[PDB]
């Protein structure tokens, strides 16, 4: 029944990333002082089940000046390795065992820009077509600000398997000992994923709407719903590589419980900074990297290199 | 003959500028902070120290048997 395994993640899952879009303007709603989506419910809780039909029957155009063989194996993906990089994911059980698995991510990680640079050429001129060619220039310049702090705490665990990360986080919280790097790793998942505070990529302010602007009802729901299979897992990831729980060989349940209760605070973040904080202006946004974030990255990895060798601590792996 | 202004007495309120407060000024952080991070360390080059004395045991086993 493996197959039955499977299937009831993909389905279970596309009910968060709906009913986030819920949780977005309540949470959001409070920050500005009124109540959220209400009138529909009774409590609002009914509203994504009547905006999921809106889109499907409203007409999906296509622009006469596109080529229409991009104009799909792209988005057929923003719903792929959305859900393909899910599998491998310790809860605690994860559905895949992978022998080097962590260093799998970054292989998912770093394939979804190259459906970016289709779609937003795939259609046609310059409010996508410039405009999605400097988007891809910011998210592969913060991969080199991701890769290295997360293969500094690497040092630090011994392996690159993701078993082991739940039995060194035992008793110790991982975010004590590195906290300088567990900073970065959340500045930039938050620049990488194109949400708030820098927010370029989709566009409001410094374009009209980027990426998303030629999809009609009916593609955009795929990218609405691939943006958001992104952002409540690299932060459903955060939590195994920092904050851990504590694997419990008897009640395994309670090892979810007290799991979702930390990711799930984790993520409602990226709701509660977008309130807050305005826009960058793309110099000072890659200008702030090089000069800024990346000189530390690398020297602290001259420093978690040695305090094993130097303490005699060598973490117990190969 | 009814008309507005009161008979005597009101404010003002002050149209003036104040909210700083602090907050472990002045080097105060790097203080605790550098305190922290030491005491990270100092709970790995233990249990990371003891993991590894269970590692031998795991391969001893393997060699135990094995003929």
């Amino acid at each position: 029944m493996f197959m039955i395994n499977i299937l009831m993640l993909i389905i279970p899952i596309l009910l968060a990333v709906a009913f986030l879009t819920l949780v977005e303007r309540k949470v959001l709603g409070y920050m500005q002082l009124r109540k959220g989506p209400n009138v529909v419910g009774p409590y609002g809780l009914l509203q994504p089940i009547a905006d999921a039909i809106k889109l499907f029957i409203k007409e999906p155009l296509r622009p006469a000046t596109s080529s229409a063989s991009m104009f799909i194996l792209a988005p057929i993906m923003a719903l792929g390795l959305a859900l393909t990089m899910w599998i491998p994911l310790p809860m605690p059980y994860p559905l895949i065992n992978m022998n080097l698995g962590v260093l799998f991510m970054l292989a998912m990680s770093s394939l979804a820009v190259y459906s970016i640079l289709w779609s937003g050429w795939a259609s046609n001129s310059k409010y996508a077509l410039i405009g999605a060619l400097r988007a891809v220039a910011q998210t592969i310049s913060y991969e080199v600000t991701l890769a290295i702090i997360l293969l500094s705490v690497l040092l630090m665990s011994g392996s690159f398997t993701l078993s082991t990360l739940i039995t060194t986080q035992e008793q110790m919280w991982l975010i004590l000992p590195a906290w300088p790097l567990a900073m970065m790793w959340f500045i930039s998942t938050l620049a990488e994923t194109n949400r708030a505070p820098f927010d370029l990529t989709e566009g409001e302010s410094e374009l009209v709407s980027g990426f998303n602007v030629e999809y009609a009802a009916g593609p955009f729901a795929l990218f609405f719903m691939a943006e958001y299979a992104n952002i409540i897992m690299m932060n459903i990831f955060t939590a195994i590589l920092f904050l851990g729980t504590s694997h419990n060989p008897h009640m395994p349940e309670l090892y979810t419980i007290n799991f979702t209760i930390k990711s799930l605070l984790l993520t409602m973040s990226f709701l509660w900074i977008r309130a807050s904080y305005p826009r960058f202006r793309y110099d000072q946004l890659m200008h702030l990297l090089w000069k800024n974030f990346l000189p530390l990255t690398l020297a602290l990895c001259m420093w978690h290199v040695s305090l094993p060798i130097l303490t005699s601590g060598i973490p117990p792996q190969t | 003959k009814q008309d507005m202004p009161p008979v005597g007495g009101y404010g003002p309120i002050d149209y003036k500028r104040n909210l700083p407060r602090r907050g472990l000024s002045g080097y105060s952080m790097f203080a605790v902070g550098i305190g922290a991070l030491l005491f990270g360390y100092w709970s790995m080059m233990k249990w990371n120290r003891e993991r590894r004395r269970l590692q031998i045991e795991d391969f001893e086993a393997r060699i135990a048997l094995m003929p």
